[PDB]
RNA sequence: UGUAAUCCCCUUGGCGGUU
């Protein structure tokens, strides 16, 4: 490589927020009984706002 | 108005009961459904419209 | 011929994530 790399070890730490608890998608499923709109939440198969 | 909007009506005679779509109740373990507050107020009213019935006569 | 099952609260409060 033409340039230089600055190179050496850094300690990291591995943070709770990973894709596969924040990937969600929704065709269709449950609705709210009062305004039968799609129910909120990604752990209830709810829709987006 | 007089079609549509009469002075006279501003005060309540009749009041109109929503059917349960406006007021649905909810389950709130697998045996007791809990009623909703526009029925336990309807309740209230209802009672009331008793009570005042049963005094004046 | 023995023929397999379809359904989910609400309110509240807190803690957070991205700006």
């Amino acid at each position: 490589l033409m340039a230089q790399v600055f190179f050496g070890p850094t300690y990291y730490q591995r943070l709770r927020h990973m894709v596969d608890d924040k990937i969600h998608a929704r065709a269709r499923g449950p609705v709210q009984v009062l305004t039968r709109q799609p129910v909120e939440g990604r752990s209830r198969d709810g829709g987006l706002r | 108005n007089e079609d549509y909007a009469r002075p006279e009506w501003m005060i309540i005679t009749v009041l109109p009961v929503p059917p349960p779509q406006v007021r649905p109740s909810i389950a709130m373990d697998e045996t007791t459904q809990g009623q909703d507050d526009l029925t336990h107020k309807l309740s209230d009213i209802l009672k009331a419209n008793i009570n005042v019935q049963k005094l004046e006569m």
